[PDB]
């Protein structure tokens, strides 16, 4: 019962939700070609919500695969842990979207979202009682971007009712993989703060910074920061996949981390995170991994969370543990930071607990705060847009497809509102 | 031939009742499934029984989310329950009231009335009703509320008993405990007969310093309020030498219509190792109960009067030193009762001593003594709450979800107000009377 | 029925605690974990008993160092004490006054006051308190100067005595110990009914000269301190031809209100080598009780006047005598005492010998004797601390700490002002009427 | 209970503490690994105090190991005995601080010091109930020096309750090791007469003197130096991490030997000391240790206590042993040597004793003399001092990094009071 649905647009959104599957076949115990040989019954008692159960004793996931170019849709088709999603899922277009919203959005877009609606329907009616929707995608790519965007609409108009959640990669800040991606992401953050119920920001700097500092790794390849955002989605949904002594659903944060229904951008974060050699060396306990989860070196946003306050904060744990002890962690780390959270907020840390373990752990940890610090991001972002629009550059392709620049002036203006929101309530009192 | 059915809403509910049928089946020597290898009959008003050797629980497990019932399906507990109660929704209200009173639940309460009927009907001498809930869930605050006005219609006068899971000051699991414990008591004020207070930090704090425990899970809460339970009917479950019905309680306890919200209290709790090294007087078992440290619940006694008493013990106990500790305490000038109650105590004996589940944390024991005591001081805790609500809805924070959810903004302003008035009444009460 | 609790602060304390429940364990037949396989009941002034054959101490060791504690834990007297009696801290006053009764034991204090509580009104016929403390050490002058002044606020009337390890002339393990003693003794000259000076050097000589053991351990002197503790009780635990009561104690040995520190003297002290050669005529232990070389405080009474004197007798002991004895004592002219003062003895016949513990170093022998002695030579050895804190003050050496730990140097004056008030009125007293 | 947090600052300072934890481990039986594979439960009874238990029944000591050059910290990381170091803690940089203080406390320091103070606040928050700081570096090596004071004076700031210990290797008075030492020992001296309890002094000259004649040794290795110090600071810290008849804290030695705030300037010694050979023919008795306590040539500072007087003396002993033989001892000792004792302290000799030997002997002494002779010491350095500013010889270094002239002068000033009250103290009536 309450069956969740995966969509995946754009490169980065195909590969997360690869290594996101990878990850949850481990869990469950899913042989590559998608029968199940696990050991503990726990494993299928919930099977339901991610896969479904094909005749002959079979699994698949309930993944739909949607891109422009065929090319990372190929790769990883032939990949290992390809060959159990539906082959009939991979949904792809020709035209590719040429790292263009305006093309993502309502040239390309509008030809292939029809079908994926189409397959979308055909699984919702598939499952017994859907619980919600989460899209993993990105900001700066054009099919993420425009198409992920046009299909939370479209889906928003067709389940008004389900909950509906995003990991959106935000632009880094130092650096810019792309050129126009100020205008992907005002945009796309336009169509999500109407239509989303919660957005999982997400910066490949930060990434980087842990990767490099945290775990002591001087290579790191997208494998590993994928695994990384995948072990925090499975962290996030193993509160409803199993059993736990304070169990937790996807409509269990939204309530808890959505005060208001614009302002619902989290960053996440993760714990226990160890090198290879220095893991011995370091015990673990509740209060390690509490105290590892509050500080701007393991927050997988850029933004120092000190320069604003946490509106509110959720934590999901894992793991046999005890109740009292995480309590405690809690009443201190609010005690002792008592300037870092919002004072008209009292008691404002959603806890819950699991009982399995991410495997070969004993205890993890998964931290969820929505804070006014991401004002910040978009305070940067927005000026970038404000910068390149009042050149007016790079404005033709987005011109060329029917869009406009009234467009523009409205996101900006919609962004700058968010913003001041985010700033009012930040010194509210 | 005294029925009595337990209704047990939410996952503390159905988690607290775990323990307490475990603890159950453990005392009338009843095998998990139902079977058996002082006694009268006893089990007769909280077991029925078929025409085998097997007897089921007059228990209705109702919840909107099915994993946890689910667990109790998979567990050692499976042959017990009658299958046709463990009520399931599909989605849980996810801690908000809206939906566990006006939108989810409104569509299995008419399911949970019919069993309910069912079991009402197939009993001849039902007592009343325990619902075990908690506060802050939304299936808990919301399902009770519809629950409790829903028997209330159907049972005109019959008792109704809550162990209700206060929201600690200072250890908040949800984030939205004030909205759903202000709108839950609001609702339950005019319906429920007798509250029971308890709250989770009190219990972590007699967990750490009297058991010797440091690292709790809530399986050690859950057998300690199954134990407090088991005090509490003991008396119709067992023949004593002074036993006491819950008619009794609600009208010992009670003395205006609102204010009805004893919390509990119980003793001795000494970890084995500690067993010897004292020999346990009802006395000093007596004064263990006043201690304002052994209380469960989060408010100190000596802030407040305590309006009424009710002292329940069982074992090897003999009515004179009761009558000489109560006597004692009566004594003593910390322990101030209201003026106009001269008389504070209603005490019940019991022949049959406490029993300790293996695997427990206790030790064996030979007497016992549970404290329902009706006090002042729970007053200030409501302020807290009303606090709290006050803020969150200054900034009319989480507003949209119940909004949108089947409710209206009068409703939370009527709430408060009804808050302010009980508040207003507790502090009424508690000044002295002129002449 | 007459019950009396032992509270011992501090290492000193813990130690000499150590050695005088081993000794009582070893009278009465006690095995170390409570049980036991002319006695009386006897056994019940000191061991509380439980339901099983398990008896316990009333003992309250607290300390803010568990070093010690500890190793009591680990002890072979691991399963008797009560363990929630064994109260630490967590960093001990380090030899500082301050600390021990302004900052740290503050915060331990109402444990040990409570725990103080449950233990008396556990007992009914409470006899006093028996304060097992050093006088150089942080812990000991601080926290017992606070226990002291905290018992007599809560218990008005009641038997209040002292072990203090007075300060020897030649021989100091600390630095601080002027500061430490002064303050203590300012503190608890209005609360201790009776203190009982006792010293490190004059047991160490003892044990080299009669004992024929040239290299002692703490263990020997403790062993001493708790027969001369073991003889002082033997009156309550025991059936005897003229019993005596710490009442009698504070009424015979104290005659003003400020003079109350007696010095202790036992005998005799015999190596089991030389336990023949002689019959240990009670006339001859008396004599030896008398000797200025077998007194356990380095002060010589031929410098002072005995204002009181108490003999208590233990063993075949037959009461002409100790008569013709004491008689022939109050004959010689270099025992003399104060003309104001005629009968200077009260007499005290136990019929129970004492016992050797074995692994001891002291002989089996029949008849014992435990002299209390309040006389006018310790007056001096006062002199000698007051002039050892006069150099210390007048350098203001160390005063930082304790200035900064909360106290101020107007306490200090305060403390010697009090000191040489003391000072004079043992001269006063020491001078002879007119008329 | 009263956990004990180690630095090692500077070359001398990081060898030391290898040395030292060596000798730890020795005692509590702890293998190279980390793991305890001892005998007697005593070792772990207050293994806490020192030690770390790491999971999976590990044990890591509670160093922090702070340098300017990767060096001597590879070196030790190399080395065995260095393989259980959590590695998390080697904190060093790049630049060196070039034997100079001014670097070592005012340019490169300011920008370790904050890392080094946050794993200092790490450990600190790990630990129940702290009980104090020990601080091991030297006296003229511009990272010891410099970065030391600065890391004293952060920590008093951040924990003016806790007790700090400092094992400072004073320059030796007749050869040189460095040839700006003066400036060094003036300014580090500056700093812990403001901010210290207690300090150490300690030459390489004495130790080079007791490995010559009193053990008979004609090579002298610095592990062997090294290995004394260990000893001494081994014996300084078993009056609270093992059982006694009469037991001893760091707070205790800090109220007994430290009469007024400045003056707390200890030199240490230890007893007994055998040649390989000349141990049979001697006996080894209180009286005989007690004897060896007392006489220059057993101090390790280099200056005879006979030119001045012991304000106070501290003595901790180890091993069974009669306490009233000890008493006599002590009562002789102070007998006999009625001139060498100030007046106006009656009784000053503080007595402490453990139970256990350090691991190879029947009983062991540390004597710890806080005494007027030292002034002698600083005398000297001041004088020199005093030269090198007179012609602002090698000025320029310092001034280059933000010190001025001013700073010296101060610096050489309070140095002068501090003398000038220990003469006054030395001649009191
Ligand atoms: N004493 C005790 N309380 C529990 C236990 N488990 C959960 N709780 C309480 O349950 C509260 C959480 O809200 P719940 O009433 O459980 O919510 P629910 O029962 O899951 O129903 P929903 O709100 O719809 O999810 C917490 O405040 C806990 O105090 C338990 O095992 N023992
Ligand atoms: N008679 C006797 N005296 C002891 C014994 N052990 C310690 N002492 C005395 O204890 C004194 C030391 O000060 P303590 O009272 O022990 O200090 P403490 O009890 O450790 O408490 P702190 O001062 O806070 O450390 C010494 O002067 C000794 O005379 C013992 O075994 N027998
Ligand atoms: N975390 C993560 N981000 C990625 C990965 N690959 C690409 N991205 C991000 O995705 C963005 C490119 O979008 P993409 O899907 O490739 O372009 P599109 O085809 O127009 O949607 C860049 O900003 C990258 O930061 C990956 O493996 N991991
Ligand atoms: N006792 C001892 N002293 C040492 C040792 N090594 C160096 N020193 C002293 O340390 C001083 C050098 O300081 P150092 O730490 O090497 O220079 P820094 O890097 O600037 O701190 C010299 O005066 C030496 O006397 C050693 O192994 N033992
Ligand atoms: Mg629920
Ligand atoms: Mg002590």
């Amino acid at each position: 019962m309450r069956e969740i649905v995966h969509i995946q647009a754009g490169q980065c959104g195909n590969q997360i939700g690869a290594k996101f599957w990878e990850v949850i076949s481990d869990e469950h115990g899913i042989d590559p070609s998608g029968n199940y040989v696990g050991d503990s019954d726990l494993q299928l008692e919930r099977i339901s919500v991610y896969y479904n159960e094909a005749s002959s004793h079979k699994y698949v996931p309930r993944a739909i695969l949607v891109d422009l170019e065929p090319g990372t849709m190929d790769s990883v088709r032939s990949g290992a842990f390809g060959h159990l999603f539906r082959p009939d899922n991979f949904i792809f277009g020709q035209s590719g979207a040429g790292n263009n919203w305006a093309k993502g959005h309502y040239t390309e877009g509008a030809e292939l979202v029809d079908s994926v609606l189409d397959v979308v329907r055909k699984e919702c009616e598939n499952c017994d009682c859907l619980q919600g929707f989460q899209l993993t995608h990105s900001l700066g790519g054009g099919t993420g971007s425009g198409m992920g965007t046009l299909l939370i609409s479209k889906v928003r108009e067709e389940y008004p009712d389900r909950i509906m959640n995003t990991f959106s990669v935000v632009p880094s800040p130092k650096v810019s993989d792309t050129v126009v991606e100020p205008y992907n992401a005002t945009l796309s953050i336009h169509q999500l703060v109407e239509n989303t119920d919660e957005t999982y920001c997400i910066d490949n700097e930060a990434l980087y910074d842990i990767c490099f500092r945290t775990l002591k790794l001087a290579t790191p390849t997208y494998g590993d920061l994928n695994h990384l955002v995948s072990a925090t989605m499975s962290g996030v949904t193993t509160s409803l996949r199993f059993p736990g002594q304070l169990n937790a659903d996807l409509r269990k944060l939204a309530v808890n981390m959505v005060p208001f229904p614009r302002l619902h951008f989290f960053m996440p974060g993760f714990a226990p995170l160890t090198a290879r050699g220095s893991q011995q060396y370091r015990a673990l306990t509740v209060p390690e991994l509490t105290q590892q989860m509050f500080d701007a070196k393991n927050m997988m946003a850029a933004c120092d969370p000190r320069h604003g306050r946490y509106l509110t904060v959720a934590t999901v744990f894992r793991g046999r543990m005890s109740m009292k002890e995480v309590d405690e962690q809690m009443l201190a780390i609010q005690s002792k930071n008592s300037s870092y959270f919002v004072e008209w907020i009292p008691n404002n840390v959603k806890v819950a607990v699991c009982d399995i373990p991410p495997r070969g752990l004993k205890m993890s940890s998964t931290f969820i705060g929505n804070s006014t610090a991401i004002q910040e991001l978009f305070k940067r972002i927005s000026e970038q847009f404000t910068a390149m629009f009042r050149r007016k550059a790079f404005l033709h392709w987005y011109t060329g497809e029917g869009m406009d620049e009234m467009e523009f002036t409205e996101a900006e203006s919609n962004m700058n509102d968010l913003v001041s929101e985010y700033q009012q309530y930040q010194d509210a009192t | 031939m005294r029925e009595c059915i337990s209704i047990h809403v939410g996952q503390a509910g159905v988690q607290i009742g775990n323990a307490c049928w475990e603890l159950y089946c453990l005392e009338h020597g009843i095998q998990p499934d139902g079977q058996m290898p002082h006694h009268h009959d006893s089990f007769n008003t909280f077991f029925s029984e078929t025409g085998a050797g097997k007897h089921v629980p007059r228990a209705v497990f109702v919840d909107l989310e099915p994993t946890v019932i689910d667990e109790v399906r998979t567990g050692t507990y499976r042959q017990l329950f009658h299958p046709e109660q463990l009520i399931t929704g599909k989605e849980d209200a996810a801690n908000n009231y809206a939906r566990g009173h006006y939108t989810i639940g409104k569509e299995i309460i008419d399911l949970v009335l019919d069993r309910i009927r069912k079991l009402a009907d197939q009993c001849t001498g039902l007592q009343g009703f325990l619902v075990f809930h908690s506060f802050g869930g939304g299936t808990g605050s919301g399902f009770t509320s519809l629950l409790m006005e829903r028997l209330s219609v159907d049972y005109g006068k019959k008792s109704k008993l809550e162990f209700s899971i206060y929201p600690a000051p200072q250890v908040s699991t949800a984030v939205v405990e004030p909205y759903n414990s202000i709108l839950t008591t609001h609702t339950t004020l005019e319906h429920s007969d007798c509250a029971f207070m308890v709250d989770n930090e009190a219990i972590y704090d007699i967990c750490r310093r009297n058991l010797d425990i440091e690292r709790p899970t809530y399986t050690n809460l859950n057998r300690l309020i199954s134990q407090i339970v088991s005090s509490i009917t003991a008396s119709l479950r067992f023949d004593g030498a002074l036993n006491v019905d819950l008619t009794e309680f609600q009208t010992n306890l009670v003395p205006y219509p609102r204010i009805h919200f004893p919390l509990a209290t119980y003793a001795p709790v000494i970890s084995a190792e500690k067993a010897y090294h004292e020999q346990l007087s009802v006395a000093e078992i007596t004064n263990a109960c006043f201690e304002p440290a052994n209380q469960m619940v989060k408010c100190d006694p000596r802030h407040g009067k305590y309006m009424a008493c009710c002292l329940l013990y069982r074992g090897d106990v003999v009515p004179k030193d009761v009558n000489a500790a109560i006597a004692t305490i009566k004594t003593k000038r910390s322990i101030q009762f209201v003026d106009w109650c001269p008389t504070g105590f209603k005490v019940g004996i019991n022949y049959q001593p406490p029993t300790v589940v293996p695997g427990g944390d206790l030790a064996k024991v030979q007497r016992a003594v549970c404290m329902l005591s009706n006090t002042t001081a729970i007053a200030e805790a409501w302020a807290r709450l009303d606090h709290k609500f006050d803020l969150m809805y200054a900034k009319r924070a989480f507003v949209h979800w119940y909004v949108g959810e089947g409710m209206e903004e009068g409703e939370f302003s009527e709430a408060r107000e009804d808050m302010a008035a009980l508040e207003k009444d507790y502090e009424e009460v508690g000044v002295d009377s002129v002449e």
